[PDB]
């Protein structure tokens, strides 16, 4: 029933919800073959999850907007694509693990910065709608 | 897809009295000739241009034009050497040397400022701190040679002098800034 | 075929040098050649202090000058961590968003004179000559207004500025619309712009457009509403995002955006708090004249300021406000020392015109100075 | 092009691809910009191989690829009308010094 | 009048009803046309050199109410001019032959080119 | 026929001396050139006998001799 | 930070900052596997190449530092990723994943002299055509070397000459006590 | 003889013409054009026409001067002498021909020579395609010039210029065929290149679109060629459609009624039209424009042929 | 007697001075501040002055904005095709003199290097009034010409 | 040549603010 | 019909070229044996 | 018939406008440079900008720090994610105000 995106390009999809949940569980299908103590495959699985959740227990795109506050579903299909090529590239390349030197400096400059100065702002929660 | 969507954008304008709008707008134009009748309006409007030599556009006293090197109302350069202006200048335009004249108090030997390499951003008259060098409202010194465009040390920038009686009203009116 | 397509109309599209390889008439390829502009702005501005390093900024985008001050000042005050007043931030606002006013009407009308529609050019630039007007009366300077400086912005408006501005505003929307009226209406406009360098959303951010040829693609995406850098958290106004993408789109876009920020100017007007004009910290901002000379210890400061600098602490930071050509942001190393290090400079025109080479592929070769119209191309930041 | 000079070797095999490249791209560097009559064939080849020679004491594998690639770079700016002619043309005891200058 | 050949005559076709705010010393008649219209075309000066005239004839003591940066007419501020230094104008007199243009003091046509060689030879 | 042609480009080589060369030289053994210079050679017999000669085999010829068994055998001699 | 924590550990090798926009140095090799990361990802979408910042320290050892800005139009983030090349070290290119780097990649390569790894078409995009020398490195004198270029007999032909000017006074305005 | 009194006045006609379009296209502007040089500008052309004059040329390549040394002198030559049969008042006509229009259309047909022998002459592979570009315009916008002249043939008796101005006492064929009449400008617009219609004549790609060997009198004579041209094709719309010498005939008892001053006023109407048409319109970029030619003001010529051919054969109004 | 001289010299400096279409060079802000100069306000079309898009028929070359390094053979190339009664206005500190980028290693020291210069219009981003009085010089150097005068030597 | 043609169809003119018109 | 005015509106130049020559030929076709009286 | 609908009566020949020329001091302006908080009470470290900053802390993890942290996150429960920002499109022709802003 969706008209369209208001972005251009990212053409509506009728079948957004069917489609979501192919992409949701060849997510979480794939994300098997990286180590399981490893932050990606945690945050894979979890958001996946709760996407595909949500996808499931509505029927309607906007229901599925509604509940699951990212945006709308086309754009939701876009980052799950987007996500299942990152799973494919990173079983390759894999970097997975840590070396032993592992030197990583975490550096913190605290200096606050004049709030009239450009600062990412948060901007609306999913209290959108 | 865009097929389908000018099939639809064709169906949103698809009931008659309707399509009759929009083909007479295309048939007899209607957006151009109010193109037409707004170009009309203008060409029998008066005009807002300026017979240049005669007069001129406006400006404001901290307008930054041809840069004027002030003096003390008794004579005596405002120019102590203290080289701020060569220093902020951000083209680098002005060179000053500096030498105790004979009178004892400190004076530029050298005072000149390159125009051609001159930005003209009135720091330099921000960063006097007598006020001794500031852009006078000229503006009109186009030079038929280079040579003459760079402004020899303190002769030339002296010229201010003819340029006091409004380099001194813009700066007792800007002062206040 | 390659075809050595320079400024058709010099002095509107300066450097120009595509290097068209077409196909008959339609575009195979733009090859755009760079530097014919390339002054040493990303070198020069490593030799001087921090204040010194101001006037390249107006000298950056030449058609919408104070913009760039300002996203210089807030990468020098992102560092320096240097609170602005309220009224340097309103009277920063009420000229960044003139400035956009500026530019929309050089990059609406230059680009409507270039498909060659010649008198909007004339109408608008009786506009921009209005508008210089208030560039000229509240610095100095018409183009190149070295006036928002770091601390703050350099000395208030003088005491009939907002009066004329208001009566500039006043009769702007009339400006527009006749603006409007000319050009959208046209179908000799539209047929020159509808479908023409059409930017899918994924187009437009693969190759870093962010600005009105990232919301032409119809990506909600001002850095004014995304990261408000100044009053614009408070300042009213709604961002005109495109639904197409065409150059029909962005001009509509340009032609609405020239309102919106006559909503801001108009706001920043009708309240601009009466507060001091600098930062009041005498180590960023130079005292004033009258200070200076009767404190000793202000003396002091307007001789290390106006020598020595800030020395802005050492850091790096990339602050980028919305400039009308789009997200021009100013990458600013920051050596301990009172000169800038590396003051990298992200002026869009870089990725723009880097989307011609695929914005105008299978256009027809008049359509290429229109593609160059719409991504406001100007070769100072190129 | 990726470095795949992990040894003096590889550099080595790519610096006789772009002297091979430079040698046979002369005819169109001696057409465009008109030295077949000034200087002979025999003449570019000995200027290139004096080029490729001069810099020859390179023990360092990632020198010599960028080396390799700035004489592309000239190359591809000199086949194409990019560069103009009257360079390639010229491209191809101490007191005689003290007369002259202090240093 | 009598000149069909400059736009000397988009003066003169002003003029007709602009009054006339004070003469400087070399002639320029400075004019006022206010409250008609056009904004911008209220003060302008009839150069008194009807032919060989330009810009910058225009002293200090005008070139502020005629640009209108000011409200002062020239008139006013001659009370203001400061008689020590003050020193009349020069029409910039640019490529009109030597020693009338301006030369740096090392131009060989400025008399007195004076060397720069910090050095005192022996 | 292409034996004395490729004697004469090796001759007139301006890095090498007309004596040493013989149909039996060796560019490094009895020429005692660089490796650049042969392959400098090899263009050079490539540009006389007009052949396009692959750099795979051009590495390969490092005598005189090699040079003459390898622009015979090019169906495609000039 | 949410992207610390699932990106490997390995990929932002060196260092990470917590302010003035947030920063992951990492590794020349690991850069464009770590942009192809922060892109394509649900949780972290940049998609957005906003500058790549040629930065030269002359007294590291690994002299430039490509710094590569990254905005999240998605999540409305700023992360800038950077990296650690020297005069001869060939760094990854990320013209294929943001298909903006491509000329400014070309540029850090013109200014700096850090060629990029199978980037299509890397030649000097800002610098003159017969440029020899990289400018915006430290060692390059701001005036160039020999980059003065007048008209001469070789008619219709400026030259490039040695260069000679007025010296560029150079200001030794910083002061003790820092 | 007295073709000198037609060929001088037009000169004149043409040199003031540039100054006609450049002022009255700045008046629009928000601005006076030409104002200093004479006394409104009026010197301007002769200023302009007296430094082409005095430019030295860029190379006198006075060799080839057989080929495009005589290719603009036919050019003009065709846009003069199209002028014979203009009439501008009874019996002022310096030669009625009785298949007059039909010899004007011949030198549209001529003038396409014209500009395609003096497009080739420079060697210059863009401003050729130029050229031929240009021509196929200018020879396209001639059918729908001859179907629309072919409607107000078929008002008229006959092909003489002069009837076709007689055949209008009763209404203009302003009026009734006032859609024709914008058919005709919007061609007249397209068939000359002056107009929304001239991308060829895009400000850069003009200059570089007609020859390479410029030496200023061939720049000159190009445009002085298109403001005659304009003058023409600007007095045919007011003798076919407008009365091309007829008053309102109200007779007034102020207006003692000249018939060349009525001519004069329309064909000044009709170049004020032009130049107002030039200012307020962007090009149509020479894709839309011979899709214009083709499928908008052939079909809505051949219509009106048959439109005006029918209404006036049911009812014998021939 | 020499009047004659006189009176037809007047005449072709009238003619170059009324009529003198410059191939404006607009690199940069200067080329905006031209456009204004060209604009409404401050007429350029009033002086006869019509900016030419092509070097081919031009009798001046208002050269404004930084000349960079990489346009300065561009310049000169276009500078070689103008007809020779020809003369350059160098607009802009950037254009006439090395500017704010005088120690640049890209900008050349001034278009003083590469082409010919006659009137430098002063002031980096010079008032549109400043670039029409820097040609109203230039006409004043079409005045002082005497041609014709020189011809008979 | 196949080239896509720019069809100068399109839809109608709305004009398409963000959605922080009234209260974000 | 639905199709005729989506015709109507995408071709205005050729639905009303179509129907100004229709006035035409339509005219002298029935409008012409009709004036008999 | 155009675009004046009463509101083009706003036109650009202003006639009275920069009435009161600006270097013509009528009114003296003032232009505050420091608060009047911020006049006798010259105290700076504690109004300090450039130098009141927590210095640097640049601390090194090793791996055994990361393993730590690894192990530590045992689940990316929802608001352990990165927010959206949402933002979409709606028409709007004139209601802002009602055009008059
Ligand atoms: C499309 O865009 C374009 C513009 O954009 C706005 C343009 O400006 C223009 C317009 C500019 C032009 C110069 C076009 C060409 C027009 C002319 C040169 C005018 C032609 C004038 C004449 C026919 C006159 C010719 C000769 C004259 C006046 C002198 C002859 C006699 C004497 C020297 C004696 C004079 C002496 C006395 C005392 C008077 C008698 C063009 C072409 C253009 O293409
Ligand atoms: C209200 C009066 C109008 C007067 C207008 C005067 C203007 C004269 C000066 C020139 C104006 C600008 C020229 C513009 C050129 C382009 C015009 C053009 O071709 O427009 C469209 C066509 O316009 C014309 O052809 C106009 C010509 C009108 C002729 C008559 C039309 C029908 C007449 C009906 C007669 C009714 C009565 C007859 C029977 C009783 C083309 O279509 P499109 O691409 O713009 O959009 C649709 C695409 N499919
Ligand atoms: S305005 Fe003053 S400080 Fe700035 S460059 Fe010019 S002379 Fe130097
Ligand atoms: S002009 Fe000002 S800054 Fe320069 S030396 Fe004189 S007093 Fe010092
Ligand atoms: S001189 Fe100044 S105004 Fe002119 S182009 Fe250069 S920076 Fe811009």
């Amino acid at each position: 029933v969706k008209q369209t995106t208001g972005i251009v390009g990212l053409d509506v999809v009728p079948n957004a919800r069917a489609v979501l949940i192919d992409l949701y569980s060849k997510t979480l299908k794939e994300i098997q073959a990286v180590p399981e103590d490893e932050g990606y495959r945690k945050a894979v699985e979890s958001f996946t999850r709760q996407r595909l959740n949500v996808c499931k227990e509505e029927e309607d795109w906007e229901m599925i907007e509604k509940r699951l506050g990212c945006g709308q579903v086309e754009e939701l299909i876009e980052e799950a694509r987007d996500e299942l090529t990152l799973i494919g590239k990173m079983i390759e390349w894999d970097p997975w693990g840590v070396p032993d030197d592992y030197e990583c400096e975490v550096i913190e400059n605290d200096a606050p910065i004049p709030k009239h100065v450009p600062q990412h702002r948060p901007g609306p929660l999913p209290e959108q709608f | 897809d865009d097929e389908e969507a000018e099939q639809l954008a064709k169906e949103i304008s698809k009931d008659w009295s309707t399509v009759f709008e929009r083909s007479m707008n295309t048939l007899f134009l209607t957006e151009m000739v109010r193109g037409l009748s707004l170009t009309l309006k203008y060409f029998f409007d008066p005009k807002v241009t300026i017979n240049y030599p005669f007069e001129k556009g406006p400006l404001s006293p901290r307008f930054r034009g041809e840069h004027a090197l002030r003096r003390y109302p008794t004579g005596e350069e405002r120019c102590i050497a203290c080289k701020l202006c060569e220093a902020v200048c951000p083209a680098q335009a002005i060179t000053i040397e500096a030498e105790e004249r004979e009178d004892g108090s400190r004076r530029t030997t050298r005072y000149d400022i390159d125009m051609t390499k001159c930005i003209y951003c009135g720091f330099c008259q921000e960063a006097c701190p007598v006020d001794a060098i500031v852009e006078g409202p000229n503006f009109e010194f186009a030079t038929e040679t280079h040579e003459e465009l760079l402004y020899d040390k303190e002769k030339l920038l002296e010229n201010g002098d003819r340029w006091e009686t409004e380099i001194a009203e813009n700066l007792r009116s800007e002062s206040l800034y | 075929f390659t075809l050595n397509f320079g400024p058709q109309h010099p002095a509107a599209h300066g450097v120009l040098r595509l290097v068209l390889e077409m196909n008959g008439e339609v575009v195979e390829r733009a090859e755009p050649h760079i530097g014919l502009l390339h002054r040493g702005t990303e070198k020069l501005i490593e030799y001087k202090t921090y204040l010194q390093a101001l006037p390249y900024f107006d000298r950056s985008d030449y058609v919408s000058m104070m913009a760039q001050e300002h996203a210089y000042s807030l990468a020098v005050e992102k560092l320096l961590n240097c609170e602005v007043p309220l009224r340097a931030q309103y009277i920063r606002v009420l000229f960044c968003e003139i400035t956009r006013i500026l530019n929309h009407l050089l990059a609406l009308t230059t680009h409507a004179m270039d498909v060659g529609a010649l008198t909007p050019f004339l109408w608008a630039f009786e506009e921009r000559e209005k508008l210089l007007e208030f560039y000229e009366r509240v610095s100095g300077a018409r183009m190149h207004a070295s006036f928002i400086r770091p601390g703050g912005v350099a000395q208030d408006l003088p005491l009939g500025l907002c009066r004329d501005i208001d009566s500039f505003t006043q009769q702007f929307a009339s400006r527009i619309d006749e603006l409007e009226e000319m050009l959208t209406g046209n179908r000799i406009w539209k047929q020159r712009l509808v479908d023409i360098g059409t930017v899918t959303a994924q187009q437009a951010k693969d190759w870093g457009f962010s600005g009105v040829m990232l919301r032409g693609p119809g990506v909600c995406w001002d850095l004014r509403r995304a990261a408000p850098y100044d009053v614009y958290d408070q300042l009213d106004f709604d961002v005109p995002v495109g639904t197409r993408g065409d150059c029909y789109d962005r001009y509509c876009i340009r032609i609405e955006e020239m309102r919106q920020s006559l909503r801001i100017i108009v706001q920043c007007l009708n309240q601009m708090p009466s507060g001091m004009i600098k930062a009041d910290d005498r180590k960023l901002c130079p005292p004033s004249r009258c200070r200076m000379k009767l404190s000793m210890e202000s003396s002091i400061h307007h001789f290390e300021l106006y020598t020595e600098g800030f020395s802005v602490p050492a850091s790096s930071t990339y602050t980028a406000v919305e400039a009308p050509k789009g997200e021009f942001g100013v990458f600013l190393v920051s050596n301990g020392s009172n000169r800038p290090y590396r003051c990298k400079i992200r002026a869009p025109g870089f990725a723009h015109l880097q989307g011609l080479d695929f914005m105008s592929k299978h256009h027809m070769l008049a359509d290429v100075v229109t593609i160059i119209g719409t991504q406001d191309i100007v070769f100072g930041e190129v | 092009v990726p470095p795949n000079s992990a040894n003096l070797t590889e550099a080595r095999r790519r610096v006789f691809d772009f002297f091979r490249a430079a040698c046979r791209s002369i005819p169109t560097i001696m057409d465009i910009y008109n030295l077949q009559d000034v200087v002979a064939p025999s003449q570019l080849r000995y200027a290139i191989s004096a080029q490729i020679r001069n810099n020859a004491h390179i023990t360092d594998p990632k020198v010599i690829d960028l080396l390799i690639f700035k004489g592309m770079e000239e190359l591809t700016d000199i086949v194409d009308h990019a560069k103009q002619r009257h360079h390639i043309i010229g491209q191809y005891d101490f007191l005689k010094n003290f007369y002259t200058s202090n240093y | 009048r009598c000149l069909p050949d400059g736009n000397l005559l988009q003066t003169k076709i002003h003029n007709i009803g602009a009054t006339l705010v004070g003469v400087d010393k070399f002639g320029n008649k400075y004019y006022q046309k206010l409250g008609d219209t056009q904004y911008g075309r209220h003060r302008w000066v009839e150069y008194a050199s009807k032919d060989r005239y330009n810009a910058s004839q225009v002293p200090a003591e005008w070139h502020g109410w005629l640009h209108f940066i000011t409200d002062h007419t020239g008139d006013e501020l001659l009370s203001l001019k400061p008689k020590r230094y003050g020193l009349e104008h020069k029409e910039n007199f640019s490529g009109e032959g030597d020693a009338y243009i301006y030369h740096s003091k090392g131009h060989t046509l400025n008399p007195g080119q004076k060397n720069w060689t910090r050095y005192q030879s022996w | 026929a292409v034996v004395d042609r490729v004697l004469d480009v090796v001759k007139s080589f301006p890095k090498v001396d007309p004596s040493k060369v013989t149909p039996e030289v060796h560019f490094q053994n009895d020429l005692g050139l660089d490796s650049l210079d042969t392959v400098e050679i090899v263009m050079a017999i490539e540009e006389e006998f007009k052949l396009e000669i692959p750099d795979k085999e051009a590495d390969k010829i490092d005598s005189c001799s090699l040079a003459i068994e390898y622009v015979y055998n090019h169906p495609m001699s000039s | 930070k949410y992207s610390w924590e699932t990106l490997p550990k390995k990929w932002v090798k060196k260092m990470e900052r917590s302010e003035h926009g947030n920063r992951f140095d990492t590794n020349t090799d690991y850069l464009f596997q770590l942009l192809c990361f922060l892109k394509l990802h649900t949780y972290t979408r940049v998609q957005v190449l906003i500058d790549i910042c040629g930065v030269d320290y002359p007294s590291r050892k690994r002299r430039f530092e490509v710094v590569y800005n990254l905005l999240s139009t998605r999540y409305n983030s700023r992360i800038r990723v950077q990296t650690s090349a020297d005069e001869v070290t060939r760094i990854s290119s990320v013209v294929s994943l943001f298909p903006s780097a491509g000329w400014w990649e070309r540029e850090v390569w013109d200014m700096f002299g850090v060629s990029f790894i199978n980037h299509p078409d890397l030649r000097r995009i800002l610098t003159d055509y017969g440029f020899e020398g990289h400018p915006l490195r430290k060692d390059f004198p701001l005036s160039g070397y020999v980059q003065v270029r007048y008209d001469d007999p070789e008619k219709r032909v400026v030259s490039e000459p040695i260069e000679m000017t007025q010296e560029f006074r150079y200001f030794d305005f910083a002061s003790p006590w820092e | 003889a007295e073709i000198l009194g037609i060929i001088l006045p037009l000169l004149l006609g043409v040199a003031f013409l540039v100054l006609a379009e450049r002022k009255v296209m700045a008046f629009v502007q928000r601005r006076k054009g030409p104002d200093v040089v004479g006394s409104f500008g009026l010197l301007q052309p002769l200023a302009d026409g007296l430094k082409l004059i005095l430019k030295e040329p860029i190379s006198p390549s006075s060799a080839n001067f057989f080929l495009f040394r005589m290719a603009p002198v036919a050019t003009f030559m065709l846009s003069l002498v199209a002028w014979a049969v203009v009439p501008f008042d009874y019996g002022m006509v310096l030669s009625d021909l009785n298949i007059g229009l039909l010899y004007l259309f011949a030198i549209s047909s001529l003038g396409v020579y014209g500009i395609i022998i003096a497009g080739w002459s420079s060697n210059s592979k863009y401003a050729f395609l130029g050229a031929l570009r240009s021509a196929a315009q200018m020879v396209s916008y001639e059918v729908s010039i001859g179907l629309i002249l072919i409607t107000v043939l078929i008002c008229v008796g006959s092909c003489n210029l002069s009837e076709i101005v007689m055949a209008q006492k009763q209404i203009w064929f302003g009026i009734p065929l006032f859609p024709v009449l914008v058919m005709f400008f919007i061609s007249c617009l397209a068939e000359t290149n002056r107009a929304p219609f001239d991308l060829p004549e895009a400000e850069a790609e003009l200059v570089a679109g007609y020859n390479v060997e410029y030496s200023s009198m061939g720049f000159a004579l190009f445009f002085l060629g298109e403001y005659a041209n304009m003058i023409l094709m600007s007095g045919l719309c007011t003798l076919f459609f407008l009365g091309g010498w007829l008053p309102i005939l109200d007779l007034p008892i102020f207006k003692k009624i000249p018939g060349s001053i009525w001519f004069s006023i329309k064909v000044l109407f009709f170049l004020f039209l032009y130049i107002w048409v030039r200012a307020a319109f962007p090009r149509y970029r020479y894709d839309q424009l011979m899709g214009l030619g083709w499928k908008v003001f052939l079909p809505l010529s051949l219509a009106w042929v048959v439109s005006v051919s029918g209404l006036l054969v049911t009812f014998q109004w021939l | 007697a020499e009047f004659v001289i006189s009176k037809v010299d007047d005449l072709m400096n009238w003619a170059r001075t009324g009529s003198i279409w410059p191939m404006t060079f607009g690199l940069a802000c200067c080329a905006v501040e031209m456009m204004h100069t060209g604009a409404a306000r401050y007429d350029l079309d009033r002086f006869g002055i019509i900016f030419r898009p092509s070097p081919r028929q031009s009798d001046c070359m208002i050269v404004a904005g930084t000349l960079t390094n990489k346009m300065a053979p561009a310049l000169r190339k276009v500078y070689d095709q103008m007809p020779e009664p020809r003369w350059v206005i160098s607009m802009g500190s950037c254009a006439n003199g090395g500017g704010y980028y005088h120690y640049s290693y890209s900008v050349v020291r001034g278009c003083d290097r590469i082409v010919p210069v006659d009137i430098y219009v002063p002031g980096c981003p010079p008032t549109a009034e400043a670039l029409l009085y820097g040609l109203l010089q230039l006409q004043k150097k079409i005045n002082r010409r005497k041609d014709f005068l020189h011809w008979w030597n | 040549a196949a080239a896509a043609a720019a069809a100068a169809a399109a839809a109608a003119a709305a004009a398409a603010a963000a959605a922080a018109a009234a209260a974000a | 019909m639905e199709k005729l005015r989506m015709f109507v509106a995408q071709e205005p130049v050729v639905a009303a070229s179509c129907l100004i020559g229709g006035v035409g030929l339509f005219l002298p076709a029935v409008v012409r044996p009709i004036l008999d009286s | 018939p155009c675009a004046h609908p009463e509101y083009l009566e706003a036109v650009p020949k202003a006639t009275e406008y920069r009435l009161r020329c600006p270097a013509t001091i009528d009114e003296e302006a003032i232009v505050p440079s420091s608060d009047p908080e911020t006049v006798y009470n010259i105290v700076y470290h504690g109004r300090d900008q450039r130098r009141n900053r927590p210095p640097i802390r640049r601390y090194v993890l090793t791996k055994d720090n990361v393993v730590q942290m690894m192990n530590e996150k045992k689940s990316f429960d929802v608001s352990d994610f990165p927010k959206v920002y949402l933002t979409t499109v709606e028409e709007d022709l004139d209601t802002r105000g009602g055009g008059y802003e």
